[PDB]
């Protein structure tokens, strides 16, 4: 059946570490922070367009809102405006930012930010101070305002009694494995689950959800916003009614008196086809 | 020129024949307001690994503050190490490129 | 091939991730089949 | 289920507490840690944390808390028996931390929260400072843990370091802030819990011990916690606490004993199944199905955590060591909320928190039926117990002795005191729990205190409300079409009830502005609204800030009014206030209400005043707490001293309605030392018309401040903007386009990340977090809570270049236009008159 | 840990009685509930099997004179 596969750990490490080419270095949702779903559902659900995203065909005319007549507070003459109202504003807020948001939808607002450091040595051990960590104030502190104890005067401890785990490694080899894998992207945090076909596995789809191919021609910019906007229509509209009876055409057909079944090349089977279809 | 893009950016927000491929008029990403036409990459402390960007020319491409940062805060045996760590990866280097 | 000659690889036709589009293709393909099994079986039957 | 019930009985089982955090996810998870704890019949899904004190749909959608959540059950303890443990979680916002203002009241202990990684933050270090200002409880709980494991994966020893810097951090801030020989916090004391809040694992250094004790020997688990907090270091040649650390290779108790068993059950279950073994997990004495060693790393890492670490005991103990009983703590709550003393028999009573007493509830919060139509008042009961069905007079935040119409009678329905279940099957609550009383919801709009009909005819309602925020950023509300005006102004009112720091002002020019503090806040009101309180469209203005007037020279000439009544006229002369005053004054150092010689001494003291100065007649704005003082600098030679005595009232009536509308924008003004020159008036009461005096006391206030040199003020916005150490140049970047000012700037000790304390205006705040976070690639976050008024440059009355109508206008331009757009706004006359 | 000693140690901070060994009936709330059945009361009333009774404003008995202890109806549920 070939459809759920439990592996291990180092065999995740070391498919992560071949693909580290293909994956981005990115692990925090902050980094899509206006290029989620979510905030190309708002976009599009409005007139208005982020730089980094596709423009839309407004779902109706909304002549209402395209050009309001002036009113007494809607004056130009008493806003100020000190910076101007970019669509990243009326994104992040569509319910503050935008007169008659009408049916939008809802953007995450924050994700505390993924404090990891990536292993650079596999020799040096996991469990060490790296220098881009900030050094802390390793202060004498000789006044002694926080409690003390009695001196050796009390605490009685059994020799019986040890530090609970004891005789085993702190820092193993595999630490750093796992704790790297503990942040992968999303094919490589399950540590075992079930197969996916071979033509819905998007390699790319990963790199135009980032925010921009930064140092890139125009026609690489347009075909990236193109490209989202298609997959942003794509995820629009989904939703199954298909309540099949998993009626199998293709298994009654092989069941059928009129065709056979054998075992022969792929090469064999592509040039039977060609002469079927001549 | 940026006075004036933000003087019509805010008056406008307030006031068959086939074709082979996509067009530039399409583009989006146009912005005036140079803060967001020049975002910061982020480079996540030496750690910003872009997919298709190469790896060598993307450490080339680094702006090195972390790295530079990471070599001032080591300390002679950090150094020493990061050394040895460099040689081996250079040795590997010139036997690929052999 | 943007990101294929993103560096050291050359500016040339040298890109190979057929991967991306075959899938697309296959999509496309899949949506298509229905009408051209409808019309195959139009033309085999009585009733063209 | 009937305990929950029994227990409520026992007023020295229960404990009031109230959460703080930093960000409103990591309190959620502890909340919700504590929830399946207590309920099994809930458990968190493996994609996402079932996040049971996200209510509402938009704080579930948004990722951001958005009300507070009261919801808590019995829990158990280790040494311990239940105690019904009731908390209300607050939400992790600057802005949204006004919300949390509410649960201050609500009980009289916050259980802070720390995040082990992020280490302090602005919003920690201000919810500190006002609990320590509240007079409550502190107990500190370093959260998010496993951080500091996984995340940084720092060494043991430099983990202790790192979290023994952070409590001492915490320990200094509180000492600071408050003087109490209370504030010492630590493991060893009994103040600081180490809860990681993900994957269940909260513990004590008395749990560490417990858990000791039941896995061999029979060691005293008090005095291992007492001996295993600190770095007294311990002697395996000795088997003892030995503080002069004579083993020279070995590591602190707590490193040794508490983080390194945590640190080497971490690495085995990340590190490998292998790693994990079943030989490994017998050692730990734990042994786990197939079915759980099949799940991910993450699951598998949660049920090891919450099957060897307990359920949270350690939590619950230190909670009931420290976090008093309400018969305790009633007390001290009874001297600070409520405004007529402790010395009062119905309040010496309420000390005794009796339930057979008279009834003393303060509803606080607000919240909304599951149809939106009604509203239910939850606060806590002082005094008595309320039933099903009796009457009551809840009198509201503005009643007073006075008038007895502030305060209307109204029945009390179904309670539903619990909320864990959210069940409605409670009939009455008795003294010291929070009762969701029902049907009352209509007379009171917030914080309003509830009492027996008859029982009592002199207890007053508690003192109102007060946050440490304020609201700063103004909106307009107007409906699509006026057809239906009506019905969004209920939603309206909806909005004014629901949110305690949300300010609605029906403004003269026809015009409702909603008054917040930041700008999540306001999306999330106009969210509400919209969606639930008011489902018409409603459109809206571009995000103005409030702004104040200001002196920073003497008045020129002296400004007289006369009253009508046979030309009585008082003459005044408005001076700037002495540098410092203004803050000293607004945050209640000083009161009218004390004793004169008091007040003469502060200031001959502190500012140095003159004594006859300080003796004259003092305002202080309204409420004793405006900036804007008023000194009646008579002369007493003259014969008015009778007449000032006699329009003392009026006088103090003027000056405060003054205070409230400025001349310019008619808004709020500060810092001004209002000298009340003179006043010549005829002593015939018939003379002294009431009405003759506010309407000339305004004047004179408005000529003087004419007379003064006038400037714009803007609240500048205190932010703590974290980012990585490669964007931060950047973020000054930022800064530079916003018009903001870098303050400070120093590296997360412990941590990468680096935090920069900025000080951006109030106009061009709106957006800043939004350009730094797109700005910064989605690196950068910061979180922006008003800190100081700052006189805006340029003149306001000075004839200036009109702006034009979509450009920024230039810096000494500023306030002249900020001025009239503002009288414009507002429906006054545009044009500044010198002569009115 | 005993289901009877944690039921007593459970029941701390309520009104309970405990008859003793001796016929002494002291009822009152329990302040402070020992592993060994030590129990710490204050504001304590008093009787004795003579009938005289009084009241103590803090008292501290042991589980070894104690014959047994009748606490509120709230620890059944």
């Amino acid at each position: 059946t070939y459809q759920r596969w439990q592996f291990t750990l180092p065999m995740m490490s070391t498919l992560y570490r071949l693909a580290n080419q293909l994956l981005t270095d990115l692990v925090d949702d902050n980094y899509f922070y206006l290029f989620d779903l979510k905030a190309f559902f708002t976009s599009k659900a409005l007139n208005m367009a982020i730089p980094g995203g596709p423009k839309f065909e407004p779902l109706v005319r909304d002549i209402n809102l395209q050009d309001e007549d002036w009113n007494e507070f809607n004056d130009i003459n008493k806003i100020i405006i000190r910076q101007p109202i970019r669509t990243e504003y009326k994104i992040a807020f569509p319910y503050l930012y935008n007169n008659l948001p009408h049916h939008v939808h809802l953007t995450w607002y924050h994700t505390p930010n993924v404090v990891f450091i990536k292993t650079e040595d596999p020799d040096l051990p996991a469990f060490y101070f790296d220098p881009l960590i900030n050094p802390i104030s390793h202060r004498h502190s000789v006044k002694s305002q926080e409690p003390l104890p009695d001196d050796d005067e009390e605490f009685e401890l059994p020799e019986f009694v040890e530090p609970f785990l004891k005789d085993t490694p702190l820092y193993t080899d595999n630490t750093a494995n796992g704790i790297a894998l503990l942040w992968a992207p999303r094919p490589f945090n399950l540590r075992s689950g079930r197969t996916r076909r071979a033509l819905d596995i998007p390699l790319v789809k990963n790199w135009y959800r980032e925010h921009c191919p930064a140092g890139q021609p125009v026609k690489v910019r347009v075909s990236y916003q193109k490209l989202l906007k298609y997959y942003v229509l794509n995820a629009l509209k989904h939703r199954p009614p298909k309540a099949q009876k998993k009626r199998y055409l293709f298994r009654s057909f092989k069941a059928t008196k009129f065709f056979q079944s054998t075992k022969l090349d792929w090469v064999e089977v592509g040039l039977q086809v060609c002469r079927q279809g001549y | 020129k940026d006075k004036s893009k933000e003087l019509h950016a805010i008056k406008e927000r307030y006031l068959r024949k086939f074709v082979f491929e996509w067009d530039a008029s399409e583009d989006t990403s146009i912005d005036y307001n140079p803060l967001y036409k020049e975002r910061h990459q982020v480079q996540l402390l030496g750690r910003g690994f872009i997919a298709g960007i190469d790896l060598k020319q993307q450490k080339r491409e680094q702006s090195r503050f972390y790295g530079d940062l990471m070599e001032k805060r080591r300390t002679l045996e950090e150094k020493e190490q990061e050394e040895a760590r460099l040689r081996k990866l250079r040795k590997k280097e010139a036997k690929q490129r052999w | 091939y943007y990101r294929f000659n993103t560096g050291p690889v050359g500016k040339g036709p040298g890109c190979g991730f057929w991967a991306a589009g075959w899938r697309v293709w296959l999509f496309f393909m899949r949506g298509i089949t229905p009408l051209l099994e409808r019309w195959l079986g139009n033309l085999l039957a009585r009733q063209f | 289920m009937d305990f929950l019930a029994d227990l409520m009985d026992n007023s020295e089982l229960i404990r009031n507490v109230t959460l703080c955090g930093h960000l409103h996810h990591g309190k959620t998870c502890f909340v919700d840690c504590l929830i399946e704890q207590t309920h099994p019949e809930i458990r968190k899904r493996y994609d996402q944390d079932l996040c049971y004190t996200d209510i509402l749909f938009t704080e579930q959608e948004r990722g951001v808390g958005i009300k507070s959540t009261p919801v808590t059950v019995v829990l158990p303890d280790t040494k311990g028996k239940s105690y019904l443990f009731n908390i209300m979680d607050t939400p992790g916002h600057v802005n949204f931390s006004d919300e949390v203002t509410a649960g201050l009241r609500i009980s009289d202990g916050v259980v802070l929260f720390i995040d082990a990684a992020e280490g302090v933050m602005l919003n920690t270090e201000r919810l500190i400072k006002h609990a320590v200002q509240e007079r409550l409880a502190v107990t500190v709980c370093i959260n998010k843990i496993d951080r500091l494991i996984l995340e940084l994966k720092l060494p043991p020893t430099d983990a202790y370091y790192k979290l023994r810097h952070i409590v001492d951090e915490v320990n200094g801030l509180i000492s600071m802030y408050s003087t109490d020989e209370n504030l010492i916090l630590s493991p060893l004391l009994g103040n600081v819990c180490f809860s990681s809040s993900q994957y269940s694992i909260c513990f004590t250094l008395g749990s560490f011990a417990k858990i000791y004790a039941d896995t061999f020997g029979d060691i005293n688990y008090q005095e291992f916690a007492k001996r295993l907090w600190g770095d007294i270091y311990f002697n395996p040649k000795t088997r003892k606490f030995t503080k002069k650390a004579p083993t020279s290779s070995s590591q602190r108790s707590f490193v040794e004993f508490i983080l390194e068993p945590l640190y080497k059950i971490l690495a085995q279950v990340v590190g490998d199944v292998d790693t994990s073994l079943p030989r490994t997990l017998d050692e730990l004495g734990i042994h786990l199905t197939k079915e759980e060693l099949k799940l991910n790393i993450r699951p598998l890492l949660r049920l090891v955590c919450k099957k060897f670490f307990g359920e949270f005991t350690g939590f619950v103990d230190m909670c009931v060591q420290h976090i008093p009983s309400p018969k305790v703590g009633a007390k001290p709550k009874i001297e600070h909320t409520y405004t007529g003393g402790v010395d009062s028999d119905l309040g010496e009573a309420m000390s005794d928190c009796d339930p057979d007493g008279p009834l003393m509830c303060h509803t606080t919060k607000m919240y909304s039926t599951d149809d939106g139509v009604q509203f239910h008042a939850f606060g806590r009961v002082l005094s008595g117990t309320i039933h099903a069905g009796q009457p009551v007079k809840v009198l509201g935040e503005n009643y007073t002795l006075e008038d007895e119409e502030d305060s209307q009678i109204c029945t009390v329905g179904r309670l539903w005191i619990s909320v864990a279940r959210y069940h409605i099957e409670v009939n009455r609550v008795p003294a010291g729990n929070w009762v969701l009383i029902e049907g009352v919801d209509q007379p009171i709009v917030k914080t309003a205190t509830i009492t027996e009909p008859r029982g009592n005819e002199e207890a007053q309602i508690f003192r109102p409300l007060k946050f440490n925020t304020t609201s700063v950023i103004k909106i307009a509300v107007e409906p699509v079409n006026p057809s239906e005006l009506p019905k969004m102004l209920d939603g309206l009112r909806k909005v004014n009830k629901s949110y305690p720091s949300l300010t609605t002002k029906v403004e003269e020019s026809g015009e409702h502005v909603i008054l917040g503090t930041g700008e999540l806040y306001l999306d999330c009101v106009m969210h509400d609204l919209r969606k639930m309180y008011s489902e018409i469209d409603i459109k809206v203005a571009d995000p103005v800030v409030t702004f104040c007037e200001t002196v920073v020279e003497t008045s020129s000439l002296k400004c007289f009014a006369e009253t009508p009544n046979k030309k009585n006229k008082i003459t005044m002369i408005a001076e700037p206030l002495e540098k410092g005053l203004a803050e000293d004054i607004e945050n209640e150092v000083v009161q009218i209400t004390w004793n004169r010689k008091k007040l003469g001494e502060f200031f001959q003291t502190k500012y140095d005043w003159d004594l006859l100065a300080a003796r004259s007649i003092w305002a202080f704005g309204p409420d004793a707490t405006g900036p804007n003082i008023l000194v009646d600098d008579t002369l007493p030679s003259e014969v008015d001293k009778a007449l000032l005595g006699s329009v003392k009232d009026s006088i103090v009536q003027g000056f405060q309605w003054g205070t409230r509308e400025g001349p310019l924008c008619d808004e709020l003004i500060r810092n001004v030392k209002f000298k009340i020159l003179d006043a010549v008036v005829a002593q015939e009461p018939l003379h002294r018309g009431g009405g003759q005096i506010i309407p000339t006391a305004r004047r004179v206030v408005y000529s003087a401040f004419l007379m003064a040199t006038p400037r714009l003020m803007e609240p500048y916005y205190f932010v703590e903007v974290q980012a990585p150490a490669d964007c931060v140049s950047a973020v000054y970047t930022v800064l530079a386009r916003r018009r903001g000012h870098v303050t400070q700037d120093a590296p997360i000790p412990g941590s990468p990340l680096y935090t920069i304390k900025a000080f951006i205006p109030a106009i061009d705040s709106f957006g800043f977090e939004t350009d730094l976070r797109t700005h910064t690639q989605g690196q950068a976050f910061s979180l922006s809570v008003f800190h100081h008024w700052q006189i805006v440059p340029g003149d306001p009355l000075d004839k200036s270049i009109v702006i034009r109508p979509l450009e920024p206008q230039p810096a000494p331009h500023l306030a002249r236009e900020f001025m009239i757009k503002t009288r414009r706004r507002k429906g006054l006359s545009e044009d500044v008159s010198i002569s009115k | 840990i005993g289901v009877p000693i944690k039921v007593l140690h459970e029941a701390e901070g309520h009104i309970v009685t405990c008859e003793t060994n001796t016929g002494e009936v002291y009822r009152g709330k329990l302040i402070e509930a020992e592993d060994n059945m030590n129990c710490q009361m204050s504001n304590i009333t008093v009787t004795y099997r003579d009938g005289r009774v009084a009241q103590l404003e803090q008292v501290y008995i042991r589980g070894s004179k104690i014959r047994f202890l009748i606490l509120p109806d709230m620890l059944k549920n």
